[PDB]
This record gives C-alpha cells, structure tokens and sequence, in this order.
C-alpha cells in the first residue's frame, strides 16, 4: 500500500518559518488522489490545513490562508508545508495523509503518516547529560537517567542497539521548574544474568545532535 | 471547533452506547459524514464513511446515521477494545474546507482496582562528583489514575524541589504509570539518615527507603 | 463531460502499467514495480465530444474478498490484455472473462482484447488463434505496442466507443 513519512525540524524560534516535507512510497504522487496536512495540538482536536492536487490547485483553511504555502515536486514523489510568522500557538503534532478519490470514494484520509512534533519556543536547545542507574528476588531493575534537556518531543532510548527488547518500560518526561526536562528508561532481567551480561542505552537527541552510550554495570 | 460533540460518555461491559455530532446547514445539513478512531499515541483510523458504510475490518457492532442537521454513532457488545477518541467529519459549503468535531472520550466501567509498585533509586557516584544529586522515584502498574506523592527526610516532611508527572494517557484498559523526582545538594545527601518515597492510593499507602552505604 | 471507468486486468508481465503510463503521460518505463496499483484521470477528445477517464490499474496478488468485488464492480468496461510471446498468459484469458461476468450479473459486458509487444520477432501465438477466440466472446480484437505507441490510443477508444453503444 501507499506509505508516508514525514520530516522537519523538531524546534523552531520565532518569528521563523516552519517547513515539513513528505515522502511517498508505494505510490505515484500523480494519481487521481488529494494530498492534506492536519495538526493536533497537545490534548486537543484535530484541525486541517489544506489541499494539494498533483496538477498545482490548492485549498486552504480561511482562518490560516494568508500565512500557508503547500507545494508538489514531481520529481521526488514529494509534498511539502511552510507557515510563516509562527508563535506559541502552533506547537502541534502534524500530519500527512491521502484521500478523496475519484474511483471509489471513502472520505478524506485514508491513509495517514506517523507524525512528527514541533514545538515552538525562545528558549534555547540544551543537550542532555546521561546517568546510570545502577542495579542492587528472581529478577532485578537498572536503567538510565536523562537529564536537563530542551525540545521535549525528538528523543528516543533503545537497549543494546535494539538487540534487547522485553521487559523494556520508558516513562513520561517532567517538566522541572527550571524549564528543562527529565526522563527515564527502565528495564528488568533475570538475576543471574547480571554476571554474564552486558547492556548499554543509547540516548539520541536529535535537535542538538547529541548522541551517547551509556554502560551500565553493577555497582 | 465547528461541529458540536458532548465531551465524554460511558458504559458497563456488553451494553450499548450513543455518540451525537451536530451542525449547520452548510455542512452535516448538506454533505455526507464519516466517523475516525483513534487509540492514544497513534494517527487516527477511519471507521465509518458516507452515514452507515464499514470498511473492512471494523465488526458489525458498529453503525451510523444521519437525521436532519444531526448524526449518531451507536456501540453495541462494549468492550476494552473500544475505548478510544471519536472524532465526525464533514465539508463546508460556507468556508470550502473539512471542519471537525470537538471529540469524545469513551470510558469503560466496571474494570477492577490495582495497587501500585514503586521503586526507589539512589544517586549514582558520577552525580556526586559532578555536584548533583538527584533521586528518582518510579511508580507502575496501578489502575485508578489518581496518585500522590510524598516525600520525608527522616521523618519530617520535606516538600521544597519535588516534581511529579500528570497521569498518562490511557486506552485499551490499559493501566498507568507516573514518577517523581527530589533535587538535593552532595552535602544533604551525607547529612541525612534516610529517604522516603510515599505513594498514596485510595488510602493504601507504599513507601521505600533509601539511605547513603546502602 | 460524460465520465468513463476503465478497468485493464490480464496476468503479470504483460505491461498492464506500461500500457496506461504511455497513455497519460506519453513516455515508456523500462519497468515499473508489479506490486503498485494505482488510479488515473486524463481529459480526451473522441468525435467531438469531450470527456473524462478514469483508469485502473490492477496488481497485487490474487485475493477475493467482499470489498475487492465492489471496487471491480464500479467499473464500466474491461480490457483483457496477454503478450504475444507468453503461451500461458493467452490461456488465462477465460478465467479472468469468467470472474468479471460474476461480479456484473449479465452476459453483456462491453470488452475489447488487447494482444501486447508487438514489437518482439519471436510470436508464439499467431495473429488468426486471436481472431478466432475474439469472434467466438463477440468483442474486437486489437494489437498494440507500448515501446513505440502504436496502437495505444486506438485501443482505448475502442473501449469507449463499446461503452455507448450499450446505453
Ligand atoms: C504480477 C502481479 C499482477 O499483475 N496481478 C494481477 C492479476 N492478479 C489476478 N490473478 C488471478 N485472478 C485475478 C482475478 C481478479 C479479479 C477479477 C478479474 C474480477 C473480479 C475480482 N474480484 N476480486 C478479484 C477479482 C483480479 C483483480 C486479479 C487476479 C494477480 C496479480
Ligand atoms: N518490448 C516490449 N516490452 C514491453 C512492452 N510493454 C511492456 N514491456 C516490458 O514488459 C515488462 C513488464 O511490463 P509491466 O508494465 O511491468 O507489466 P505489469 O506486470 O502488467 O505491470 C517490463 O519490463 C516492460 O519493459 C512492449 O510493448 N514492448
Ligand atoms: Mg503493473
């Protein structure tokens, strides 16, 4: 089936401009189908953006219209967004999706992308420093601990390279008073292996390029 | 939002439920309407299309209607699977664009108590020569979603520099899990006997306790 | 601006998407993914009168189901279409005659068949064979290839003018 994958940058300061492409794969992106961008702001419903059709005509939201460009690029299997003059109120989680057909019609998305996070903000993109929580009756607990970052949404933790994928749990981040973030990955594993063993988490921010591995060992 | 929903309905095991969205001539007077579902941390799904039309794959506990400037969404056999966000959907005439409804949280009752695990961590020796000190406290696998913490140096309450989540979202009978974390300097570390985290449930309260040498 | 819904079914590697590629967009693809299925619209002009098409392209693997059958059924006319250098796909073309009249309830269906790759010396079906089996389904009988467009734009008329005669 058709699939879609979205990009962009997960912060922006303002008064900048936003921009997001979509790739497309499976597909032609000049079949008879309409191409639209939606947004979820955080804990909140939905709201659509706008239209694109492969031959250049365009909808758009009235109450967005003079800030919003959507654009086609045939040689790519390609769609794209731009929203100038962003403030505060645009932090959202966007979309792409496919629909209206012209063979057989079943509304207006059929298909939808995973999503990607923006936020936006004049603060400024700290990366995080990485702790190990170290392990001290058939099984035990050790994780790591991420601490003090900025841009909340782009981060992702993962276990010996992805080799290691049961009895894994991630918790929700806390805001801190301070303004920065913290967050924590936990796993559990038969205590005998813990002589025989070796893990490792690995921490990858991306709006300020960090990467780190951390070993994690008892104490 | 254009289209009006009620925020929240509810329902025991195997009884039936009713969802409402309402409008405008401009929209759900003239045009068709379809039906999204979304499970929490996922893009939504379609469900219903053109007032009362499956796709494949959606159970014939499912079915629609349309009534004047209204419509309905009816659930028969409930069940933890459905508990979801709902979303309608329609065209306007008046603006040229697809206008949404507010959404509705569908909760299903009767699912029984869990009590909580906690698990305390102590401050790693890096943080201490780093000069830091932070303790974690993480909390699992309760199903009312309502929790306090507390925290007690000894035996006094010290509640300057505790942070402490929201619950989480939930869908899928699913349960919760939150955390809190208590900021302090080396020297209070070493100065101290011990540390409590105390979680309050519905009464039923869970304390660890952590101490330096440990 | 009447609409019309085309429909090209025939077995793999017969260039089904090469075909309806050379139509919309006037280029040929060496070749093209055998798993994408995807639907076209192009405005035409044929005695005169101006209208448009809607193509579907089939792919994918052989499956039936409740919903396959409706979105089959939406369309109009058909073209069966086998390479003139496969035996095999020549035979299948009773089947898939067969499925169609399943899901449109009638043994009047507009059709036309397409004998593809005109372009290649080596024919192991002889032009007389086609004729017999068209004459035999009551349809025309059409040869064409997609690497030179000769042929293509022919084919698909045909189709559109059958397509009248019915109503
Ligand atoms: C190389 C992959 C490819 O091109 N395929 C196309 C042909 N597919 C296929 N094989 C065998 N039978 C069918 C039947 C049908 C069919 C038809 C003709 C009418 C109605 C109907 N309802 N459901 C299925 C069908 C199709 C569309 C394709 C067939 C193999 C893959
Ligand atoms: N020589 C020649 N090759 C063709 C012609 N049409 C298609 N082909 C080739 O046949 C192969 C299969 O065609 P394709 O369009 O992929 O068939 P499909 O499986 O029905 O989608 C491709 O490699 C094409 O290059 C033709 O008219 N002449
Ligand atoms: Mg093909």
């Amino acid at each position: 089936e058709v699939q879609l994958q979205e990009s962009g940058p997960g912060c922006v300061k303002p008064p900048g401009t936003l921009s997001l492409t979509c790739a497309v794969s499976g597909g032609s992106i000049s079949s008879s189908n309409w191409w639209s961008w939606v947004r979820q702001p955080p804990g909140k419903g939905l709201e659509w953006i706008g239209e694109i059709y492969h031959s250049g005509s365009t909808n758009y939201n009235p109450s967005l219209k003079s800030r919003v460009t959507i654009s086609v690029d045939k040689s790519k299997n390609q769609f794209s967004l731009k929203l100038s003059s962003v403030t505060a109120a645009d932090t959202a989680v966007y979309y792409c999706a496919r629909g209206s057909s012209s063979w057989y019609d079943l509304g207006p998305f059929d298909y939808w992308g995973q999503g990607t996070c923006v936020t936006v903000s004049s603060a400024s993109t700290k990366g995080p420093s990485v702790f190990p929580l170290a392990p001290s009756g058939g099984t035990a607990a050790l994780g790591c601990l991420v601490k003090d970052y900025f841009c909340e949404c782009p981060v992702t933790v993962s276990w010996n390279s992805g080799a290691l994928t049961s009895g894994v749990h991630t918790f929700p981040a806390v805001l801190q008073s301070s303004g920065l973030y913290s967050l924590s990955s936990v796993v559990t594993v038969p205590s005998s292996s813990l002589g025989t063993q070796t893990y490792i988490c690995n921490v990858n921010h991306k709006p300020s390029n960090t990467k780190v591995d951390k070993k994690v060992e008892p104490k | 939002s254009v289209l009006t929903q009620p925020p929240s309905a509810s329902g025991t095991p195997g009884q039936r439920v009713t969802i409402s969205c309402s409008g405008s001539s401009s929209n759900i007077g003239s045009n068709y309407v379809y039906w999204y579902q979304q499970l929490c941390g996922t893009a939504p799904k379609l469900l219903i299309y053109r007032n009362n039309q499956r796709p494949s794959g959606v159970p014939d506990r499912f079915s629609g209607s349309k009534s004047g400037t209204s419509a309905s969404l009816a659930i028969s056999g409930l069940r933890c699977e459905d508990e979801a966000d709902y979303y309608c959907a329609a065209w306007d005439e008046r603006l040229s664009g697809w206008v949404f409804g507010g959404g509705t949280k569908l909760t299903v009752l009767g699912q029984p108590k869990a009590a909580p695990s906690v698990t305390l961590f102590p401050p790693s020796s890096e943080e201490l020569q780093a000069n830091k000190a932070t303790l974690v406290c993480l909390i699992s696998d309760f199903y009312p979603g309502a929790v306090t913490v507390a925290w007690k140096a000894d035996s006094s309450p010290v509640k300057a520099g505790v942070e402490t989540t929201t619950p989480s979202c939930q869908s899928n009978c699913n349960k919760y899990a939150a955390s809190s974390y208590l900021s302090l300097t080396p020297e209070q570390w070493k100065s101290h006997r011990s540390y409590s985290c105390q979680v309050t449930h519905e009464g039923s309260t869970v304390e660890k306790t952590v101490a330096p040498t440990e | 601006m009447t609409e019309y819904k085309l429909v090209v079914v025939g077995a793999c590697g017969v260039g089904k998407s090469a075909l309806t590629i050379q139509l919309i967009q006037n280029h040929f693809v060496d070749e093209y993914d055998p798993t994408i299925e995807d639907s076209y619209r192009k405005q035409v002009v044929i005695d005169g009168e101006t209208s448009l098409l809607d193509i579907l392209d089939t792919a994918g693997q052989e499956e039936y189901s409740a919903m396959r059958d409706q979105y089959m059924r939406t369309g109009e006319g058909f073209l069966l279409v086998f390479a003139i250098n496969n035996t095999k796909s020549f035979e299948d073309i009773h089947h898939y005659r067969e499925q169609i009249k399943r899901v449109k309830d009638s043994e009047d269906v507009p059709m036309v068949l397409v004998g593809n790759k005109s372009d290649l010396p080596s024919r192991t079906v002889d032009t007389k064979q086609a004729q017999d089996l068209a004459r035999s389904y009551g349809i025309p009988f059409i040869e064409t290839s997609a690497k030179t467009r000769q042929g293509v734009d022919d084919a698909f008329y045909t189709l559109v003018r059958e397509i009248r005669k019915h109503k």
